[PDB]
This record gives structure tokens, C-alpha cells and sequence, in this order.
């Protein structure tokens, strides 16, 4: 019953635009935003099903950090230029009808429907900013020829489009693997991650922000309704957390380097999908989605075009709460103790060891140790010599959200007890 | 095809060429038929010339359109240079045997149509949009960007109202329940000339079905009086009379088209003659066409294009929904009269102020 | 059947070869309308009759017409121009796409099906109650999805 | 349904057709003078140059061309509510109302914005 | 489009030559070039009697003519000190308004025709073929009629002129308030 | 089963195509062609599983038509002013 | 093939091509408002089988060269006579076209037939519209080969085809 009010204020404000201003259209699209935000905490652990649509705690979760990006990307763009905002909310359903469903075709128009956008909004004009949405529009437009080639055999390999259907066997795993394909490249695993490090460069950083959070998140969420096999599973894991990491060393730039830390994180990510448990995916995505939108708020108070990773030095001198919420931001995605992030980690690696794939676990534990270089070299930078850098200090609006996040993480880091009880159904 | 036979093979294939031969000869009159009435509108005289009657003229024309050196322009691309028109004439001369002329067996013994197909409106569409292909693919084949700029304005203008089409048949498919035009004949034979049911979506139709190279949105355009057309200024000996063969070939199929749907296909109340009657409303529909021809001015296809976009697709799809609405509820069909009564009678009380 | 379908699937294969081998926009469009026509052909053969129809409507009339617009507009014929050849990529890929053969060759043979359901010919009559209805959810996302892509297009252009 | 020899028919139809199509061609082949010269094959209007060499021709076909390609896929959702309209009673009108709204909305949209561009 | 919009075509009527600096619908600019049709007449009249003259002045604007031949004619009658008659000079502005309705109903035709509708060419057209007949009538041309003289005319209108001049005067009201 | 092999082959070809073409309007080309193969192969299934595929297949037709129009719309965009379309010239940013 | 040397065809395509005459105008001056008036509500050149009038050159036989010759525009009426289909004609319409007129002087050319074949010359300044109309007859009767001259001799049928082009 939330859909109901996504597709009241999309049409509403889509057409409102022409009468009024963008900013009255942002103020709108906030509420908006925040109202659906709302009905899913009033509906929490009451299933909604009418079609293939389903409500259930996958859907609920992931939706909400969803969200959470959504609102947070649009606090920051000033734009005059509504257009920029309405996508927002389509982009914004887009993703929710991807996690409320089982059914291939429906996934598939959501896939579109919040994909789109998603190339539209990069383009700021920058010249990379064009090649960036170019290149992300074609691997996407592969994928979803994949992705439907995908459908196409398992309609053959079951009566059903929908997920956990009995299921043949080599050409029910080929199906699979179709799938497979492009939902891991929307989801940055690899060897389908090359489009990732070109579109967070090229994108400007809000809008980056929002994609590392909601589009992840509601990949994943997809991604777990499929009954993705151990072995390309951890072929797919292995060499995302490894080439992710590797490659992450050499960076010079915050935001690729934050695309390929992006790309371990999602290869940390999908170990859950031995089991499928999705409610340890969900924490961890919640942690994951804290800290990135944080670091991401930062990176776009300081530069929404181009950050280097030397520009983020000092940055404790200017604001000790933002620095310190960086370098918690870091731990997160580090995870390390006592932060939430160590406490999706953890997850994850329990609800893989419990499927019995130990190598795979092995290796991807040596690249996180690994990561602690870089995870370092921008956390511990942050109370270096600051040189000449453009700093623009934010509203009050960021410098809470920022502080909430942080402070969030060490909550939950300290204290995950409370929120992981209603990460199944609602148990 | 619930309720229609089916003949054999060969009588198809020949029925095929006997319908071609027919549009040859029919096509060839009605030139001189146009020819005529225009003259006759503008008080001069036609060709009393090399006839008796002028009935000569179009073997003349004929002949000399032959050895009238089909010429193959260097610069212009070989291949789809002489391509081109023979799609533009194939996908006009065809999708014209749907057309009812008669109850089954009138045809002296087997059918009156050609083919029946389940799907008769889609075959239609289709082959309405390959027309304006062949047109403008002609346009780029020449290699005059002169005559591709007029290409261009045919492709966009034809496809713009070629969409309208759709918005505008849709209530008639309503009202029948099939998509075979021989139940919608039989449909208006029962409850009678589905135009008095439809006429908005009708007149939408009927404006667009001027777009269809007709006359007067007369930006289709012609090479004379404006930047030229395409499909033409090229093309010299065959090739030439083979487009403008085949947009008096659509002309005709429109012209015959618009009173099989909305108003009465042959089927008459009183009379009921198989083939006469729908001649004759053929011939009236061509004479209020070429009345058009001769009477009015030119569109730019700016204003035509904000015509068709904010006037007439917007009606259409209105109707449309009242229909479906009504169909759905089902309660009478009598609301449909009233308010096509009424409609009629608003858009013409307007102009006698 | 067999006869003619035989002679439909060479025309399909052959049309394809020139789609994606033709330097020429406009060559490479046609052979793609006439792919189209060849396709909707099969399709009315498959039972399903009302799609070869809309695929003939739509993608030929609509779609296909809008990139002949676009590549007339836009000249762009000889579209090998700003080589950076990479003659590499030529084999290698073909490979790959040998590659991407096999498998799904490899994923669809020994398996033989039920060709056999009442479907009573594909028209819209039959298709109407699933699209309104059971898949009325589909309809409705498909009709948001256009709504988006037409505001996203326009932004996309929108000079100030 | 309907059967499916008319369809074939519809092929034998093309078939004779486009023979005699292709048949006209080669009798304008054959019967013409053929005196080629550099200037007959001149493309247009007085010595060279009709149109040149400019930059590329107005993007507004594409503008028309993408709203029919749209508004087209419209009419092929409609046409199946068209035919299965009383069967389905008001439930399914109801759909295709909101649907209608969603493209309304669309070409409200580009109405509401415009195509000068 | 560096669009060359030829001399008599397409179909312009007063063949000139335009180079249109155009791209898509709009206009950018348009260069006109001319010279397709100069004749020679301020140099041959450099080489023609003053009578002579009169042969020449007509056939450069040939819609209004006659306006050209009678400023010719008050020119010269200005310069050597002529005398006109009155009926002369009454005759004079009758014919040569007659020809200016001439003109303005070629134009009117030419006009639809060259963008537009057909048909209202004719019946104009039509009205104008009896202005030409009252000139064949007096000055055994259509146009480009040798009748005035410096002096005055060449001779009197005959006797069947009157009656039709006065039959297209009362028929001409009911023409124009129709095209209009 | 020989039209589902097909649609094999035809989305193998249109693989090669956007691996291979040079220009961004003729990968959209391959593009459709990838996707209309495995809406035949979707047609097949649908004769096979009892019509659900048809209408899926409609579905699809109308994402891919949405895609083309934007995808068509940024390829102006980026080449109206720019050189030729060709892909391979866009290499600012590298990893 | 030239449609020509068979007793029968000859003499058809002959009467085909003369009755089915395409005008395609040249129009320069005063004597083109007259041709526009041989097709008026008075005097029509709608019978003959000149009704339909293609402006373009791609689409007519006969040229009717209407009014005094700028030098300047020589070269043009020379490529549009040249871009007509091959079985072409040229009629001289005005005195003007035929020899230099009352124009002797270096803005017009003093005779058509220097760029052109001229077939029909039609005097008069300017010619009664039925003088184009007899024109267009002697045009008509000539191509059948039904034209003798002073010298008594049949001519030719075609001119354009006497004239070693370049
Ligand atoms: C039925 C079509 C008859 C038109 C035939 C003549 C073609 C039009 C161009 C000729 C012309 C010229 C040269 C011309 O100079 C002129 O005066 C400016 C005209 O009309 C006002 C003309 O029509
Ligand atoms: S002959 Fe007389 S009417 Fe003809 S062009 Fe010359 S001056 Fe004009």
C-alpha cells in the first residue's frame, strides 16, 4: 500500500513541475519520500501481496535503505532544474519493485525503470560524466539482453517465471548463470565489474552516493530470491574481493578508489547467497549503506565533479565531528571492531562457513586484511597536514546526517541486538 | 474468419493479377476522372482532345512513360535507387483485397475479397507504414539532400498521423468485437453505419486520412510549389509513374477504406446491391477528395504537426475511453447516439455564429 | 512445416549476418526490416499471431524508421571512421561469439518439448484477459516505465 | 481463430505482385535511348552544390519519430483491451484508465514543454 | 543547407537565384544573387529615338506596364514642354489602372499558386482575360500595347471598347468581394 | 526446437555486433536484434508453457522501445557536437 | 531501345510520345505570362495533352523556352535542357528566344539554337497563347514525321538527336 503513494506523488509532481518552481518540486519529493518511508515502518512485518508484488522482509529492508540514499542524495542537490529531482522518484520505485518480486519480466522492467535515470542523472554536462553514462548504458543494456536470455530459458526450463520453481538440471544452471550474469554486473561482482570504477569517476559524487547505496542494495536484493549455485558463487566471489582490493591499492582518486572498495563489498556481500539468509545480508547492507552514504555526503560537501584522495587530509581540522565520522566510516567498511560493519562481516562469514566453502572464505579474508593499506591511507590521512584544498562547509542539514550516521554505526556496532530480531520476517 | 470460405490456390494467384490489371485500368481513369473535375471546378475545360471523349489520354501517357529513358543517376546509390519503388508500389497495390465487396459467392460463384485474415486492421497498419518506407527511403536513395529534406517531412508528417489512426479506430473494434472487417460489415449492417456512433473519432480518421497523400496537408510534398518532394525529382521513365501509380493507388484504398469502417460498407440499408453502392461511395469520397485538391492551401507540417498532436490524438483517445467505459458498463448502447448527436451538431453549430 | 521453415531460418540467418556485418547504416537497417518481416512471419507460423503483427507495426513502422532518421540526420554511413582498430578484437571476439554459440547450443540440444498447447492462435481476443488482469501489474509498470523514459529523454535534451 | 491458408495466401499474393512489380522495371529497362552524360547525372540546380556540405539536418524527426515509436506501443497495449472489453467488465477498463493516464500524462508532458527543439 | 534555391526553380516565380545558408526549418540567412534576366534597356535606349522608345519601356515590368510607358511620357512631355490633351490623359489612367488591376490579379494567382491553392488562379485569371480582350480591343495587343505617344495616343478607342469596359466595371465588385 | 536454436545463433550475432561495431547507433541495432532473438525464443517457450510468454514478450518490446528512445536521445547528445559516434574514442577515463 | 525501325511500334510510340507531351517550363519573362495564360479558364493548352504541368525536369518532354535570354543564364538553361529525360524537345517561344528581338545587344543571346537544339520557333512579342498551341502542333505533327519545310524535306523527328553533344 506504500506503491500507492510512490506512483500519487511521481505523477502528481511530474506534471507539477510545469507549475511549479524546483524547489517547491524538492520540498515535495522529501515528503514524498518520507511518507512512503513511513508506511513501510507502519506496514513492518505486514506482507502486501496483490500480484507478483510481495512485501516481505527482503523488500521492506532493502527498500528502506533505498530510500534512506534517495532522501539523503536529494538534501543535497540545490538544482534549479526539477527534472533532476522527479527521476529520484522513479528511480526510487524503480528499485523498490525490483526487491517486492519474484518474477523475471517485472524485475527486468524494474531493472529499466530505475536504470534509466540513473544514466540520465550523470550527466552534469563534464565531458567524462558523458563518456561515464555512455559506457554504464551499453554494459547495462548487455546485461539486460543477458538477464533476458536468462528468463527466456528458465520459462523453458519451468512453466513459471518465477523463482524457485522445481528446476532441470544443465540447462536449468545455464538459466542460472544467464541471470547470474547480469544481476552480478548490476551488483558490481566480477568479472562483471569493469563498468563500476568508469561510472563513479565520471558520475558527480551525489549521484554516486545514491548508486553505491540503492542500486547495490536493491541488486542484492534481487539477487537473493535467485538459487544461485555454490561454485559460480564463489568463483564470482573469489574474483571480486580479490581484483576489487588489488586494483583498490593503486588509486590515486577517492571515488574510484570507493568504486573498487564497492566492488570487495559486494564480493563480501555475496557469500550470504550460500544460504540465502538475507537477514545477515541485510545488516550488513545497512551498515554498508550508513557508511557510504556518509563518506559519500562528505566527498560531495567538499567536490560534486572530482575528488583526490589528498584533498580529504585535514579534514578533522575544519569539522571534528565529520572527520571522526569518516574515519568511523572507514572501520565500517574495514570491519573492524567494535563497528558494525565487523558485525555484517561477521554475518556474512557465518552464513557462508554454515554452506561449508572454506578456501573461497580464506581468500576473501587475506584481501580484507589487505584492504586495511588504503582503508588506512584515507582514514588516517584525515588529521595529516592539510594542503590547499576547496572546502565549502555544509548546511546544518549534512552535519547531522552525518553525525546520525556515524553515530549510528557505533551504536549498532556496539549494540546490533536490537535491529536484527526484525530483519527476518519480523520475528 | 468464423463464418467465410475459403477458395483454392490458383483462383488466389489470379484473382491476385486480376485485381492488379483492375488497378491499372482503374487508377488510369480516375487520373483522367481528376483531371477533369479539376478543370471543371476552375470554369476552363478539360480535354476534349485526342479521345473522343478524352478516354485516350492515359495510353498516351502510358506509352510515353515508357522509353522515357529509366535512367540510373551516378552519385545516387545503385542498389536502392531502383529498390525503392517497387516497394513503395508492392506495399500500396496489396492490403486492397480485404476489402469487401460483397456477401460471399457474389464475385459471379466464389468470393468477393482476395483474403480474409483473422487480423485485418494490424495487416492494414502495417503495410501504411511500409508506404511512407518506400516514400522516403526513395527520398535518401537519390542522393539530393534537397529531396531528402522532403522525405523527411513526408516520413514524419504520414507517421504522425499514422499513429492517430490508431487512437481513432480503436472504438469500431469495440463496438464489432472482432478484427476480420467482414463481422464489422455485418455488425453495421444489423445495427447500422457505425459512423453515426463514432463521428469524432471519425472525423479524426478522416483528417488523418488526408495525410496519406491526398491533398491539403499538401506538405507530403509535391516537387512542384514547395521545396520538392521525394520519391520524385530523381525518377524519369517507370519509376516515376510507379510512385505516383502508387499514391493514387493508396488514395483509392483510403477513399474505399473510410466507408467500409465508419460508414456503410457496401451492405445498404435499401437496394442492397453487392458491388454498385460501394462503388459509389468510392467515387464520392474521391470527388469530396479532389474538391480538397482543388480548393485549399498548404500546412507547413509545423502547424500540422501541433494539429494532429494537441487536437486530434487527444479526441481520439478521448472517444476511445468513452467507449471502452460504455462497452465495460454496457448498460445501453443509446448514450453513444445522444452524445455522437450532440457532438456532430457542436462542431458544426460553431461555425454559423 | 520443415520445407519452407528451413528456407525462413537461412533467410533469418542470412539477414543477421549482413545486420551485423554491413558498414552502411542504411544496408544494415533494412537487412534488420527485413529480419523484422521474416520474424513476424515466424512468429504467425509459431501460433502467435498478433505480436508478428505489432513487431511488423511497431519496431518496423515506429522504431527502425526513428534510426533511419537519426542516421540521415546524422550521416554517419561509413561507420568506420576514428578507427583505433584493435584487428585483434576481430577473431577473438568471434570466438567469444563462437563461444556464446556453443554453450546455448550445448544448454538447448537432447531437448525435446511439448510443441503441442491449445493456444487457439494468438490473437489479442485471447491475450486480453491475461494483460488485464494477472499480468494488469506488468501493464501498469510498463506504462510507468514509458512515462519515465519519455521525462527522461526530454530532460536529457532540454537546451537552456 | 481463422485459418491459416489465407495467410499463405497473403505470401502467393506478394509473390505475383512484386513479379509483375519487377517485371515493369525491366520493360523501363529496356525500352529508353541511354545516352549517359556527366551532366544528366548532375544532382540538382545549375552546375554544383544543390544543398553542399553542412552540419547535420534538425533532430525534430527524431523528437516525432521517438513520441511515435511510444505512443504506437500505445495503441498495440490497447488494441487487445479493444477486442476483450465486456468480458473483463469494469475491473479491467479500470486498468487501462490509469494506464491511459500514465501516457496522458506523457504526452501532457511533452505538451506542457514542447517541441521547438 | 547551403541550399541553392535556383534560378526559375523551384517554381519561383520571377526567376532569381538564392543561396540559403540554412540549417533544418528555419532561415538563416539568404543570399540573393541576380543578373539571370538583365536586358540591356538603359543602354539601348541610348540608341533608340524618344518615339522608339516607347517600344522598349512596356516589356520591363511586364504586369504594370503601362505606369512605366506613362511616366516615360510625362518625363519626356516634362523635358521638351509637351502639351496632353485631357481625354488623352483620361484615357491614360484608365488603362493604365485597368493593367494594375491586371497586375494585381496575376499576382494574386501567381501567388496561391506558387504556395497554396490552385483553383483561384483561373477564375481571376479569367476576369483578367477580359481586360485583355478591351485592350486587344484598342490597342490590338493583349499587353505590352504601343499606344500612348509623347505627344498624347496613338488614336482614338474604337467604337466597341465602351461597353465592355463598362460590362467588366459592374461585373468586377461582385469578382474581388468574392476573393476576398 | 530449430526456431529456438536460431535465436541462438541470431543473439550470438548480435553479441558479435555490439562486441564489434565501431559506432554507438549500430551497437543499439545489434542491441535490438539480441533482444528480439530471445523474444522469439520466448515465443517458442510460450507456444511450449501455455501463453504467459506472449504477453511477456509484448512487455519486452515495449522496454526495448522505451530504452532505444533514451538510448537514442544520449547518443545525439554526446555526438551533435562532438566527431563521429565512434566508441573506441572515448577513453578519458581509464583505471 | 530508341523505339525505333518497326513499321508498326514506330508510328504507336510516335503518336503516344506527341499526344502525351509534358511540358516543362523555362520561365524567364513577359512572354511566360502568355504561356501561363495558354493554359488559362479562356484559352486552355488542356486538351492537346499538356494539361499536367511537371516543373520539374526529371518528369517532362518538351521545353518551352518563354522569354529574352540573359547571357548570364545561358549555361543553366543549358544544364536544365540537359537534365531532362533524353527524348526531349525545344520550342522557342517569344521573338526574344528566337533571334536577338529588339535586344541586339550583349545582354541576350541573339539565337537559342547556339546552346540548344531548337526544334519550333513562334514569333510574336508576345505570341497569342493559340500561337504556342500551334506551336505545340507543329512540335506534334513533326515528331510523328508528318513535317516538311520550305525545302520540302521530311525532318527529323527529334531534334537533340542531330548533335554531337561533348
Ligand atoms: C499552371 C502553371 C503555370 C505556370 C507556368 C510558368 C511557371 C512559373 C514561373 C514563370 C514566371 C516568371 C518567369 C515571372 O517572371 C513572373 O513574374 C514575376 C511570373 O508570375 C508572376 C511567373 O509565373
Ligand atoms: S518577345 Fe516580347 S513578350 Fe516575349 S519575352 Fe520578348 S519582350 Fe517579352
Amino acid at each position: 500500500m506504500t506503491l500507492a503513494i510512490l506512483a500519487v506523488f511521481s505523477v502528481a509532481l511530474t506534471l507539477l513541475g510545469f507549475v511549479l518552481p524546483p524547489q517547491g518540486v524538492k520540498r515535495a519529493t522529501l515528503l514524498g519520500l518520507a511518507l512512503a518511508l513511513a508506511s513501510l515502518l507502519l506496514t513492518w512485518g505486514k506482507p502486501f501481496a496483490f500480484g507478483p508484488y510481495a512485501v516481505d522482509g527482503v523488500s521492506q529492508v532493502f527498500t528502506l535503505l533505498a530510500l534512506l540514499g534517495a532522501l539523503w542524495t536529494v538534501g543535497l542537490v540545490r538544482s534549479g532544474r526539477f527534472e533532476f529531482y522527479l527521476l529520484v522518484l522513479y528511480a526510487a520505485l524503480g528499485m523498490h519493485l525490483l526487491a517486492s518480486t519474484r518474477h523475471l519480466l517485472l524485475m527486468l522492467v524494474a531493472l529499466e525503470a530505475l536504470s534509466l535515470p540513473l544514466y540520465a542523472l550523470a550527466t552534469w554536462r563534464r565531458g567524462q560524466g558523458l563518456e561515464a553514462a555512455l559506457k554504464y548504458f551499453l554494459l547495462g543494456a548487455l546485461a539486460a539482453a543477458f538477464f533476458l536470455y536468462g528468463a527466456a530459458l528458465f520459462y523453458g526450463a519451468t512453466g513459471s517465471l518465477v523463482l524457485g520453481a522445481p528446476g532441470e538440471g544443465p540447462l536449468y544452471a545455464l538459466a542460472l548463470g544467464l541471470l547470474l550474469v547480469g544481476l552480478g554486473f548490476k551488483a558490481a561482482l566480477a568479472p562483471f565489474h569493469f563498468w563500476t570504477p568508469d561510472v563513479y569517476q565520471g558520475s558527480p559524487t551525489p549521484v554516486v552516493l545514491f548508486m553505491a547505496t540503492s542500486v547495490k542494495a536493491a541488486a542484492f536484493a534481487a539477487l537473493l530470491r535467485v538459487a544461485a549455485p555454490p561454485e559460480a558463487l564463489a568463483l564470482l566471489v573469489a574474483l571480486s574481493v580479490v581484483v576489487g582490493n588489488l586494483a583498490a591499492l593503486a588509486q590515486k582518486e577517492a571515488k574510484r578508489l570507493l568504486a573498487y572498495s564497492s566492488i570487495a563489498h559486494a564480493g563480501y556481500m555475496a557469500l550470504a547467497l550460500y544460504t540465502g539468509n538475507a537477514q545477515a545480508l541485510g545488516f550488513y547492507l545497512l551498515t554498508y549503506v550508513l557508511a557510504t552514504g556518509l563518506a559519500f555526503a562528505v566527498l560531495s560537501q567538499i567536490s560534486p565533479d572530482r575528488v583526490p584522495l589528498e584533498a580529504l587530509r585535514g579534514l578533522y581540522r575544519k569539522d571534528p565531528l565529520l572527520g571522526l565520522a569518516f574515519l568511523v566510516a572507514m572501520l565500517s567498511l574495514l570491519g573492524l571492531p567494535p563497528l558494525a560493519g565487523f558485525w555484517g562481516k561477521y554475518l556474512a562469514f557465518a552464513e557462508a562457513a554454515r554452506a561449508g566453502a572454506w578456501g573461497v572464505l580464506v581468500l576473501a579474508l587475506v584481501t580484507s586484511a589487505v584492504s586495511a593499506y588504503y582503508y588506512l591511507g584515507l582514514g588516517l590521512a584525515v588529521f595529516a597536514r592539510p594542503e590547499e584544498t576547496p572546502f565549502r562547509p555544509g548546511p546544518p542539514w549534512a552535519r547531522a546526517a552525518v553525525v546520525a550516521a556515524g553515530v549510528l554505526l557505533l551504536a549498532l556496532g556496539l549494540l546490533p541486538g536490537l535491529v536484527l530480531p526484525a530483519l527476518a520476517a519480523g520475528g | 474468419t468464423w463464418s467465410y470460405p475459403v477458395d483454392p490456390y490458383w483462383m488466389v494467384a489470379l484473382k491476385a493479377l486480376l485485381v492488379v490489371v483492375g488497378l491499372l485500368t482503374a487508377f488510369a481513369f480516375m487520373t483522367l476522372i481528376e483531371r477533369r473535375l479539376l478543370a471543371r471546378f476552375q470554369v476552363r475545360m478539360g480535354p476534349n482532345r485526342v479521345g473522343p471523349f478524352g478516354l485516350l489520354q492515359p495510353l498516351a501517357d502510358a506509352i510515353k512513360s515508357i522509353f522515357k529513358e529509366d535512367i540510373v543517376v551516378a552519385q545516387a546509390d545503385r542498389f536502392l535507387f531502383v529498390l525503392a519503388p517497387l516497394i513503395s508500389v508492392v506495399f500500396a497495390l496489396l492490403a486492397f483485397g480485404l476489402i469487401p465487396f460483397g456477401p460471399p459467392g457474389s464475385f459471379f460463384g466464389y468470393q468477393p475479397w482476395v483474403i480474409n485474415l483473422d487480423l485485418g486492421i494490424l495487416y492494414l497498419f502495417a503495410v501504411s507504414e511500409l508506404a511512407v518506407y518506400g516514400i522516403f527511403l526513395s527520398g535518401w536513395a537519390s542522393g539530393s539532400k534537397y529531396s531528402l529534406l522532403g522525405s523527411l517531412r513526408s516520413s514524419a508528417s504520414l507517421i504522425s498521423y499514422e499513429l492517430g489512426l490508431g487512437l481513432a479506430l480503436l472504438a469500431p473494434v469495440l463496438l464489432v468485437g472482432s478484427l476480420n472487417l467482414n463481422d464489422i460489415v455485418n455488425w453495421q449492417k444489423e445495427h447500422g453505419w457505425l459512423f453515426l456512433y463514432a463521428f469524432p473519432a471519425f472525423l479524426v480518421y478522416l483528417i488523418a486520412s488526408m495525410a496519406e497523400a491526398a491533398r491539403t496537408p499538401f506538405d507530403l510534398p509535391e516537387a512542384e510549389q514547395e521545396l520538392v518532394g521525394g520519391y520524385h525529382t530523381e525518377y524519369s521513365s517507370i519509376k516515376w509513374a510507379l510512385f505516383q501509380m502508387a499514391e493514387y493507388i493508396h488514395f483509392i484504398t483510403a477513399s474505399a477504406l473510410i466507408p467500409t469502417l465508419f460508414l456503410g460498407g457496401w451492405t445498404m440499408p435499401v437496394l442492397e446491391v453487392p458491388y454498385l453502392w460501394m462503388f459509389l461511395k468510392i467515387a464520392f469520397f474521391l470527388f469530396f477528395f479532389i474538391w480538397i485538391r482543388a480548393t485549399w492551401f498548404r500546412l507547413r507540417y509545423d502547424q500540422l504537426l501541433r494539429f494532429g498532436w494537441g487536437f486530434l490524438f487527444p479526441l481520439a483517445l478521448l472517444w476511445f475511453l468513452v467507449t471502452a467505459l460504455v462497452v465495460a458498463l454496457d448498460l445501453p448502447r443509446t448514450y453513444l447516439l445522444y452524445l455522437s448527436a450532440l457532438s456532430f451538431l457542436v462542431l458544426l453549430g460553431a461555425v454559423l455564429y | 512445416m520443415s520445407l519452407l521453415e528451413g528456407l525462413a531460418l537461412f533467410l533469418l540467418l542470412l539477414s543477421g549476418v549482413l545486420v551485423v556485418t554491413l558498414r552502411n547504416a542504411i544496408h544494415a537497417a533494412l537487412a534488420l526490416i527485413l529480419n523484422f518481416l521474416v520474424l513476424a512471419g515466424v512468429y504467425v507460423a509459431l501460433d502467435a499471431r498478433f505480436l508478428g503483427f505489432i513487431q511488423v507495426i511497431v519496431y518496423a513502422g515506429a522504431i527502425v524508421v526513428l534510426f533511419l532518421f537519426v542516421i540521415m540526420l546524422l550521416f554517419a554511413a561509413q561507420g568506420e571512421i576514428g578507427f583505433d582498430p584493435l584487428v585483434r578484437s576481430r577473431p577473438l571476439a568471434a570466438l567469444l561469439a563462437l563461444g556464446v554459440a556453443g554453450i546455448l547450443a550445448a544448454g538447448l540440444w537432447g531437448l525435446d518439448l511439448a510443441f503441442t498447447q491449445d493456444l487457439k492462435g494468438g490473437l489479442p481476443q485471447a491475450l486480453g484477459p491475461l494483460l488485464y488482469g494477472d499480468w494488469l501489474f506488468v501493464l501498469l509498470a510498463v506504462g510507468f516505465l514509458l512515462m519515465a523514459a519519455t521525462v527522461v529523454a526530454v530532460a536529457l535534451v532540454e537546451p537552456g | 481463430m481463422a485459418p491459416i491458408q489465407e495467410y499463405v495466401g497473403t505470401l502467393i499474393y506478394v509473390g505475383v505482385a512484386l513479379f509483375i512489380g519487377v517485371a515493369a522495371l525491366l520493360v523501363g529497362a529496356l525500352l529508353g535511348p541511354k545516352k549517359p552524360g556527366r551532366a544528366k547525372l548532375m544532382p540538382y540546380e545549375s552546375g554544383n552544390d544543390p544543398a553542399g556540405e553542412v552540419k547535420r539536418f534538425p533532430v525534430h524527426f527524431y523528437v516525432v519519430a521517438m513520441l511515435f515509436i511510444l505512443f504506437d506501443v500505445e495503441v498495440a497495449f490497447l488494441w487487445p483491451y479493444a477486442v476483450s472489453a465486456g468480458g473483463l467488465g469494469l475491473y479491467g477498463f479500470l486498468g487501462v484508465l490509469a494506464f491511459t493516464l500514465l501516457l496522458f500524462v506523457g504526452f501532457l508532458y511533452e505538451w506542457w514543454k514542447g517541441v521547438m527543439r | 543547407m547551403t541550399l541553392n534555391v535556383g534560378p526559375q526553380h523551384p517554381s519561383t516565380h520571377g526567376v532569381l537565384r538564392l543561396m540559403v545558408t540554412l540549417s533544418g526549418e528555419e532561415v538563416l540567412e539568404v543570399v540573393p544573387h541576380i543578373g539571370y534576366l538583365h536586358t540591356g534597356f538603359e543602354k539601348t535606349m541610348e540608341h533608340r529615338t524618344y518615339l522608339q522608345n516607347i517600344t522598349y519601356t512596356p516589356r520591363m515590368d511586364y504586369l504594370h506596364s503601362f505606369a512605366h510607358d506613362l511616366a516615360y511620357a510625362l518625363a519626356v512631355e516634362k523635358l521638351l514642354g509637351a502639351v496632353v490633351p485631357p481625354r488623352a490623359e483620361t484615357i491614360r489612367v484608365i488603362l493604365n489602372e485597368l493593367s494594375r488591376l491586371a497586375s494585381h490579379l496575376v499576382f494574386l494567382g501567381t501567388g496561391l499558386l506558387d504556395l497554396g491553392a490552385l483553383t483561384p488562379f483561373f477564375y481571376a485569371f479569367r476576369e483578367r482575360e477580359t481586360i485583355l480582350d478591351l485592350f486587344e480591343w484598342v490597342t490590338g495587343q493583349r499587353f505590352h500595347h504601343n499606344y500612348i505617344r509623347i505627344g498624347g495616343v496613338k488614336e482614338d478607342l474604337p467604337e466597341e471598347f465602351v461597353p465592355e469596359l463598362k460590362k467588366l466595371l459592374e461585373v468586377l465588385p461582385h469578382r474581388i468581394d468574392e476573393y476576398e | 526446437m530449430s526456431y529456438l536454436l536460431t535465436s541462438a545463433l541470431l543473439f550470438a550475432l548480435g553479441v558479435y555486433g555490439v562486441l564489434t561495431r565501431r559506432t554507438a547507433i549500430l551497437v543499439f541495432l545489434s542491441i535490438e536484434l539480441m533482444l528480439n532473438a530471445a523474444n522469439l525464443s520466448l515465443v517458442g517457450f510460450a507456444r511450449a508453457y501455455g501463453l504467459d510468454g506472449q504477453v511477456a514478450a509484448l512487455m519486452v518490446i515495449a522496454v526495448a522501445a522505451a530504452e532505444v528512445a533514451v538510448g537514442l536521445g544520449l547518443i545525439v547528445a554526446i555526438f551533435r557536437h562532438r566527431e563521429s559516434t565512434a566508441v573506441d574514442d572515448l577513453s578519458e577515463l581509464r583505471g | 531501345r530508341e523505339g525505333i525501325l518497326f513499321t508498326t511500334l514506330e508510328k504507336l510510340v510516335a503518336w503516344g510520345r506527341s499526344n502525351s507531351l509534358w511540358p516543362a517550363t523555362f520561365g524567364l519573362a513577359c512572354c511566360a505570362i502568355e504561356m501561363m495564360a495558354s493554359t488559362d479558364a479562356r484559352n486552355d493548352l488542356a486538351r492537346f495533352g499538356s494539361e499536367v504541368f511537371r516543373a520539374s525536369p526529371r518528369q517532362a518532354d518538351v521545353m518551352i523556352v518563354a522569354g529574352r535570354l540573359s547571357k548570364k543564364m545561358a549555361p543553366v538553361m543549358r544544364r536544365v535542357w540537359e537534365q531532362m529525360p533524353d527524348p526531349k524537345w525545344v520550342i522557342s517561344m517569344g521573338a526574344c528566344a528566337s533571334s536577338g528581338g529588339m535586344f541586339n545587344n550583349y545582354a541576350i543571346v541573339q539565337n537559342v539554337d547556339s546552346v540548344v537544339p531548337v526544334d519550333v520557333y513562334v514569333p510574336g512579342c508576345p505570341p497569342r497563347p493559340e500561337a504556342l498551341i500551334y506551336a505545340v502542333m507543329q512540335l506534334q505533327k513533326k515528331v510523328r514525321g508528318q513535317a516538311y519545310n520550305e525545302r520540302g524535306e521530311r525532318l527529323p523527328p527529334v531534334a537533340a538527336w542531330k548533335r554531337t553533344r561533348g
